[PDB]
RNA sequence: GCUAAACCUAGCCCCAAACCCCACCUUACUACCAAACCUUAGCCAAACCAUUUACAUAAAGUAUAGGCGAUA
RNA sequence: GCUACCUAAGAACAGCUAAAAGAGCACACCCGUCUAUGUAGCAAAAUAGUGGGAAGAUUUAUAGGUAGAGGCGACAAACCUA
RNA sequence: CCUCCGCAUAAGCCUGCGUCAGCUGACAAUUAACAGCCCAAUAUCUACAAUCAACCAACAAGUCUUAUUACCCUCACUGUCAACCCAACACAGGCAUGCUCAUAAGGAAAGGUUAAAAAAAGUAAAAGGAACUCGGCAAAUCUUACCCCGCCUGUUUACCAAAAACAUCACCUCUAGCAUCACCAGUAUUAGAGGCACCGCCUUCCUUAAAUAGGGAUGGCUCCACGAGGGUUCAGCUG
RNA sequence: UUAAUUUAUUAAUGCAAACACCUGCAUUAAAAAUUUCGGUUGGGGCG
């Protein structure tokens, strides 16, 4: 009955978790800055 | 899923492609009032109508050519039902559809879970001639069933994607303009628009000269035969029971300068692998180059008006049922 | 913003208090300026000009400290700046009165290159420097002239 | 929440307007009123309640006809589509107004009590005492806010110097300058009280929606309690 | 949920698809209709010369001596361009020689460059 | 009450900053630094002009500065206006009088049973059937399909008595033909945009329908008015407008004088199709105004009773229901509401079929009403016929 | 005798010193349309918890503060 | 992106019986009454049969909203990524 | 021999049974007409559902722009493969829509053998027919009658409870005289909250052979219909 | 919750303060917030 939680949608995607939306407040702009500090690959999804 | 051929269409040696998808043989030739009434029609599309706005040359052949055809048709069929009495009680259709649904050919799938199986070849045409006339007797033959022709149907090696041809799956549909209870069920003659898309001044731009009649020759080839095999259908032959009387048809194709006529005579409807393995029977289309029905209209003078294509347009209005 | 000691015993709890001014609107006038001002105070401020014995003077005595205001630098500026540059624009027309206004204000006068950067957050004295520093590069092409005439007067001296 | 009113259009038409639901949230998106949500979609009609409104270049009183009468989703009184000069508006239709009728719009404080002909608007004080009356306003030329449910009609219980009293439906006395407008009659669809639902499904179309948790405060509904006095304390709940 | 892979227009739904391009540069505009009108001034216009005659070739035979890189400067070009005329005049407005105080006004701005390669 | 919310309404831009209120100071702004920055002052930025004159980017400078702007306000009917009163009001803008009925003199031409088309019933209920049942793949074709067809249909139907008619030779039914027609009526200046569709034009005028003496009779007729609804209601108002008459052709056209107009009524919602009433009143409206063009073309623009009135016809019809009309404009003297009145006889509601039966409805596993049109009245088609006839 | 066992530098730790072409905020990496600032809280200690505690050297753990107690 | 509720604009509902139905029987569809199986399972809640609704307070795709002492809730302390 | 299967679109995924040579590597491939990517503005416009729309039937009241001024250049760009997606899996699960209603499409329940027990699923069964059992659970077969609870259709503890609980039309009580972000573009026949429950009327015997079972001798009643609710029962049916 | 401690915050009032709005200070509420659940004995009690 569970597992399939991910009901995969790329518009959801990026409006969710997408660069425009983590710049469209500080606190998603600190969430970049922390992914670029670490060093990530990917920032933002 | 089926390929979408286009009556009218862009493709280089579509005319060849759709002898091929269509088992015809093209065929080079044929087998006073009233042009003041085509001068009259032409200028009042032209000159004398007022448009309130702007006509502008990508939409010029639906606004001026359009209306044209239809006038021209119109008022022609008007004028020579005294002289064709069939012409009088014939219907006559505005962009009413023509559809056609045929097998030609089989296919082994290349790729996927259904790799390796035999699939058939499903072509769709899907016309929408801007007039035609349908009658209710058919017409007479251009020329005996069984008619053998030395000039051979080309032969298509490649895949119909190679022309640039594509496959959808939507609904297939056999359709004369009219449904199968209509009385007046067979076809009298086509009259075909070239779209803005196929303008004689952007194919010599891009390719040969020779394009433009080819065009042309795709567009009849593909329409009329569509129309001819859903009569045929509607008379209940199909590729297991074929036509035992030939189904003929006649179309005028314009960009609404340039004028081409062409017959078509359907022999076949035998046209998958199984029903044309010993079939020698084969579709026939004649047609002629295209032809300027005037040279240029400035103000309020029509000239270089050439009465031959009014005529070879009367001479098929004036084709009757025996 | 503190806090404080619910009845003031220090045995009872401790909450979040602030304590805000009391802001009133009210207009000034400005000599040096010439201009009424509507501006948001306090009666600190009021008591604060009336020891000052005037807007301007309020202004103009008061440091950026205890001034703590950004449109007080600001009004401070525009004074300094008219004071300096003996502005004409002052009551024009009436070079009597104009000449009485600045005596009046004449201790604070300063340098106009100085008075051009009172008030100015850092920020803006950073655009104010690149503004005044910026020039469109002048093309090689007028050096390298100036230099071959430089030169061939040289050669033709000697 | 990205919510942005749909009440946006500026300019008075006749044409019913596509109104947005709201689900009874505020424009934070959370839940400000219960009950609401789904129902039938519904056009807005923009309702005239301004009755003496002159047209454009145009002054003093003026007549209507009644173009006809119609059901409005978002009142439970029905409107009237009423056309004069060269305008046509809705208003709230009166108990009898019937389409082809005419009704008049005045401004005229008469020395003398107008024949008060159900449906027409004139000021308060051009009423006899004791007419009934809808669509009241509060100040003049303010606009109809009172009296205008189905059936609902107000009284002019009273007239002196300038001021006139109003009974409004609830039984509650009411004091207007006497220059402003009112409607004449009892306003339309009187029987919208004996309509009977029938089934939940009946409401669920009428947009209203079962709804728990309404108050959101801790422990939810707690009704008023009287907090004991010390003296009382030793009585508040005496055991058996 | 791939992250790492590049985001194309392969990927997204139909609109995302339709909207996101590879890098082709602009040629006309849209029109109502979704129809496309092709400006013939935004399509590159290939200047391609007549290679009838042309003496160079691809490669150079390696018979040709080594030299040493001088990289033209502003000073080299002024020096090879403009010097001879400035002392033939000096000796006996710089517009004349061939500066010019403005790029507007010409086809080929030299900045901001308006042009190809 | 207001309409338009404060928080729907455009948000009123930022305070200035207090910079701009010191008279000796030039504020530092982020002009320099083109773009914006919190922390230092808001450019006030000169209005731009290079923009909104570009084609693609164009503003269409106000109305008062438009070439054709006029302090008159005129009252225009276009294709899309729908009149309050309908008959009424068309009559009292055309300054006309109602006769129930279409005229004896068309109404004869097919009486006599050689005019009748040979296997009439059959052709017709062909067409009908095409129309509303054949006429593509789709089961149940939609108006704005079959109306379209079947008027065409029909004229095609007509015109097929070229046969008995030689004179059906001089004649032509355009599209697209677009008429304009002024005139004053009490002060109010109205204008008339025809566009509509199907304008059928002939070599000849066509003969007038009623008598020197039943012209002059019209002056007792007293012209119906209506209050408090003014004749203006429903007509766009507009200050952009051209006082030319338009007969919609350039000067020398063949087939110059209006027969019929067909006007169809083929939106398929309710809501966007006129009412009968309203597209009758649109079809006097329209036959007025062409016949006003014509009568300005020949006679010249002078308000006069007409020595020789014009007639129009026009067929307004949704498809199954016919509205037939001939106008007869016999006075450009339109201002005063006194003297002859031009004079239009309609024949409403002439409905060809009542209905039509797409699917057999079947009850219990029986078929009881069979596909196809039922309630076919062949009146309707002699009427329309006698219309097409008329001037031949 | 299989699996395995082993290995030494890849680097790291702590100090010192020294102050360190094109595309991309729209659905980022997409050529081109009319707006920031604002007390940390709490864990924890007090054997609970409630005020409180808990974010060079030497003078000196001194003066002081503190449910005058933990402690500071 | 589950789920609760809501917003926008969509879509689906055979056949029979009955007539404009929160109507009957019953497909698709939704649910999950009872039984058996399974219980590291096909499955971190399934399978088979049986059963309830199946033109409605229905089901459902798409996009958007409400956020943690908060939301949402036809109150089960239900749900808010097992 | 088998399949509510199959083919497409959407969404998702992203090369994931094409060729070649040794799962790996190399090589190839999806070609726009379908689809996406639009619109020059200012204003003024736009009462009249849909349901074959014609009667008939309503209530829940239901996607509805021309004039003027600018403007002529034209078919670019992108998706197009697959045996595929969400469930850690070559997962019996989840998965929208259009057509095919048994397939013209798609597939293979048995690796070989033997024929033990126990276990699962199914079929048949003498005589009997509920004696089983908490209970007719399951199965087999047709049915009767009656009680308790809740008026009803609905909702709920996703994953042990579907119910008498929650909601529900109806009714009662309390609060509110009012506009530009919910309530509401509403106004006391309205809105919000709570309670209650459709509605309507008044104030020892029987059953069995045996019966801890069942039925009967504001309040008090009235159960029309409905129910996978909880009890009892005739008849039938049955491993 | 009638356990203890608060009213910071809102709502009312009152007093000052500025001449509807707002600041400070009190009082009363609403809403909440923080914190605690002594020990020994007693199975059919009411300590
Ligand atoms: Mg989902
Ligand atoms: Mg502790
Ligand atoms: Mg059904
Ligand atoms: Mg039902
Ligand atoms: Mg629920
Ligand atoms: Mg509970
Ligand atoms: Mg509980
Ligand atoms: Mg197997
Ligand atoms: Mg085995
Ligand atoms: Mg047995
Ligand atoms: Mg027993
Ligand atoms: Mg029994
Ligand atoms: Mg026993
Ligand atoms: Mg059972
Ligand atoms: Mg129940
Ligand atoms: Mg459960
Ligand atoms: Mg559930
Ligand atoms: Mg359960
Ligand atoms: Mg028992
Ligand atoms: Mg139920």
């Amino acid at each position: 009955a569970r597992g399939n939680e991910y009901q995969p949608s790329n518009i959801k995607r990026k409006n969710k978790h997408g660069w425009v939306r983590r710049l469209s407040t500080p606190a998603g702009v600190q969430v970049i800055l922390r992914r670029m500090l670490k060093g990530r690959k990917s920032l933002s999804h | 899923m089926k390929y979408m051929v286009y009556p009218q269409t862009f493709a280089l040696n579509a005319d060849r492609w759709y002898q091929y998808f269509t088992k015809t043989v093209f065929l080079s030739g044929l087998p006073a009032a009233l042009r003041a009434v085509a001068c009259d029609c032409l200028l009042q599309e032209h000159f004398y109508l007022r448009r309130r706005r702007r006509v502008h040359r990508y939409e010029e052949s639906e606004v001026i050519s359009l209306p044209f055809l239809d006038q021209l048709v119109s008022t022609l069929v008007g004028l020579l039902s005294p002289h064709n009495p069939a012409l009088a009680a014939a219907a006559l259709d505005y962009r009413c559809p023509v559809h056609f649904y045929w097998v030609r050919g089989e296919e082994i799938i290349p790729r996927g879970h259904r790799r390796g199986r035999i699939d058939d070849l499903r072509y769709q045409i899907d016309d929408k001639p801007n007039n035609q006339i349908r009658i209710s007797k058919q017409l007479a033959e251009f020329v005996p069933l069984d008619y053998s022709v030395p000039i051979e149907i080309p032969t298509i090696k490649c895949k119909p994607d190679k022309l640039p041809l594509f496959k959808r799956q939507y609904e297939n549909h056999i359709f004369v303009g009219s449904k199968t209870a209509d009385p007046c069920c067979y076809g009298h003659t086509q009259f075909h628009l070239l779209p803005d898309k196929l303008r004689r001044e952007r194919l010599l731009r891009q390719n040969c000269a020779d394009q433009i009649e080819v065009v042309f020759r795709a567009n009849a080839i593909a329409s009329l035969f569509a129309w001819t095999g859903a009569q045929a259908m509607y008379q209940g032959f199909w590729s297991e029971a074929d036509v035992t009387r030939p189904f003929v048809s006649q179309a005028v194709i314009t960009d609404g300068k340039y004028f081409s006529f062409f017959c078509y005579q359907l022999n076949t409807l035998a046209l998958t692998t199984q029903a044309d393995q010993n079939n020698p029977r084969k579709n026939i289309c004649w047609g002629t180059q295209s032809k300027p029905l005037y040279e240029t209209i400035e103000d309020n003078d029509v000239k270089g008006f050439n009465d031959d294509v009014l005529l070879q347009i009367v001479h098929f209005l004036l084709n009757r049922p025996k | 913003l503190g806090q404080i000691y619910a009845n003031n015993d220090k045995l009872s709890k401790r909450l979040k208090k602030v304590w805000k001014p009391q802001l009133f609107e009210r207009e000034f006038y400005s000599e040096i300026l010439d201009k009424k001002f509507t501006v948001t105070v306090t009666m600190r401020t009021l008591d604060l000009i009336d020891e000052a014995y005037g807007l301007d003077f309020y202004i103009l005595k008061t440091p950026k400290e205890d001034l703590c205001s950004k449109f007080g630098m600001d009004l401070k500026r525009g004074m300094l700046l008219r004071l300096a540059r003996q502005d004409p624009q002052l009551h024009p027309e009436d070079p009597e009165r104009r000449a009485a206004i600045y005596d009046k204000y004449k201790e604070f006068a300063i340098p106009e290159e100085e008075a051009e950067w009172v008030g100015l957050t850092l920020e803006e004295a950073i655009e104010k420097q690149r503004l005044l520093e910026e020039k469109d590069p002048v093309p090689l092409f007028k050096i390298y002239v100036a230099e071959l005439i430089q030169q061939l007067q040289q050669q033709a001296l000697s | 929440a990205n919510f942005v009113s749909w009440k946006s259009r500026t300019k008075y038409t006749i044409t019913p307007v596509k109104m947005r639901k709201s689900g009874g949230r505020d424009h934070t998106g959370r839940i400000r009123v219960h009950g609401i949500g789904g129902g039938h979609k519904q056009r807005y009609r923009m309702i005239d309640f301004l009755r003496f409104r002159p047209e454009e270049t145009k002054s003093g009183p003026f007549e209507e006809k009644v173009i006809q009468v119609r059901y409005d989703p978002c009142r439970s009184a029905d409107i009237a589509l009423v056309a004069g000069g060269s305008r046509k508006r809705w208003i709230i239709a009166t108990e009898n107004m019937q389409a082809g009728d005419t009704i008049l719009n005045s401004n005229h404080i008469g020395r003398m009590a107008v024949a008060a002909r159900e449906g027409d608007a004139h000021p308060l004080g051009a009423l006899p005492v004791g007419t009934l009356i809808n669509n009241v306003e509060s100040e003049p030329g303010r606009g109809a806010q009172y009296i205008r449910a189905a059936g609902t009609c107000g009284v002019l219980l009273r007239k002196v110097n300038g001021t006139a009293i109003i009974q409004l439906p609830s039984k509650r006395q009411m004091q207007v300058l006497e220059t402003c407008v009112a409607t004449v009659g009892r306003v339309s669809n009187v029987d919208h009280n004996k309509r009977v639902i029938g089934k939940a499904g009946r409401n669920r179309w009428l947009g209203k929606r079962p709804n728990s948790g309404r108050w959101h405060r801790k422990g939810g509904w707690a009704g008023r309690k009287i907090r004991p006095l010390p003296p009382m304390k030793s009585y508040v709940k005496l055991p058996s | 949920a791939d992250r790492m892979s590049k985001w194309t227009s392969k990927r997204g739904p139909r609109s995302f698809r339709g909207r996101k391009g590879r890098g082709a540069k602009g040629i006309g505009f849209l029109t109502s209709g979704w129809r496309f009108v092709q400006i013939k001034e935004m399509v590159p216009e290939f200047v391609v010369p007549d290679l009838t005659g042309f003496k160079l070739k691809p490669y150079v035979s390696y018979l040709a001596p080594e030299s040493e890189e001088t990289p033209l400067t502003a000073a080299q070009l002024f020096s090879e361009a403009v010097a001879p005329a400035i002392e033939k005049d000096f000796k006996d407005n710089l517009e004349k020689y061939g500066f010019e105080p403005t790029q507007e006004g010409k086809l080929f701005q030299l900045y901001p460059r308006n042009f190809l390669r | 009450y207001e309409w338009g919310v404060r928080s729907t309404r455009k948000s009123e831009p930022p305070p200035l900053d207090r910079v701009y209120e010191i008279p000796g100071l030039e504020p530092i702004t982020f002009a320099g630094k083109m773009h914006f920055v919190p922390w230092l002052a808001r450019p006030i930025f000169p209005p731009w002009d290079r923009g909104y004159k570009d084609p693609r980017f164009y503003r269409s400078p106000p109305l008062h500065e438009h070439p054709l702007y006029k302090d008159q306000a005129c009252y225009i009917f276009h294709h899309r206006c729908r009149l309050l009163e309908g008959v009424k009001q068309a009559l009292w803008l055309t300054k006309t009088k109602l006769i129930e009925g279409l005229p004896e003199k068309v109404l004869s031409l097919v009486d006599d049973p050689r005019n009748h088309i040979e296997n009439q019933d059959e052709c017709v209920l062909n067409v009908i059937s095409h129309a509303r049942l054949w006429q593509t793949t789709e089961e149940i074709p939609k108006r704005e399909t079959y109306c379209p067809v079947i008027v065409d249909n029909l004229i095609q139907l007509c015109k097929s008595q070229i046969l008995k008619h030689p004179s059906l030779a001089r004649r032509i039914c355009v599209q697209n033909s677009t008429f304009s027609a002024t005139w004053n009526r009490e002060s109010l200046l109205l204008q008339v945009r025809g566009s509509g569709g199907a304008r059928l034009s002939t070599k000849d005028p066509l003969p007038t329908i009623a008598s020197r003496e039943e012209i002059e009779a019209t002056k007792n007729h007293v012209l119906e008015t209506f209050y408090p609804i003014s004749p203006i209601i429903d007509l766009h108002e507009c200050n952009i407008y051209d006082v030319k008459n338009d007969t919609g052709f350039q000067e020398g056209y063949p087939y110059p004088y209006p027969h019929t107009l067909y006007l169809l009524d083929k939106a398929n919602l309710r809501p966007h199709r006129l009412q009968p009433d309203q597209l009758r009143a649109k079809m006097i409206l329209f036959a007025f105004g062409s016949a006003l063009a014509q009568a300005r073309l020949l006679y010249g623009n002078d308000a006069k009773v007409l020595e020789q009135p014009v007639v129009v016809q026009s067929v307004g019809t949704d498809g199954r229901v016919f509205h037939f009309l001939v106008f007869q404009l016999n006075t450009t003297d339109l201002d005063c509401n006194e003297g002859v009145k031009n004079l239009a006889w309609v024949d409403s509601d002439q409905l060809l079929y009542q209905h039509f039966w797409c699917l057999p409805v079947i009850k219990k596993r029986v078929v009881v009403e069979p596909v196809g049109p039922v309630g076919f009245k062949p009146e309707t088609f002699r009427k329309f016929l006698a219309l097409y006839l008329h001037g031949a």
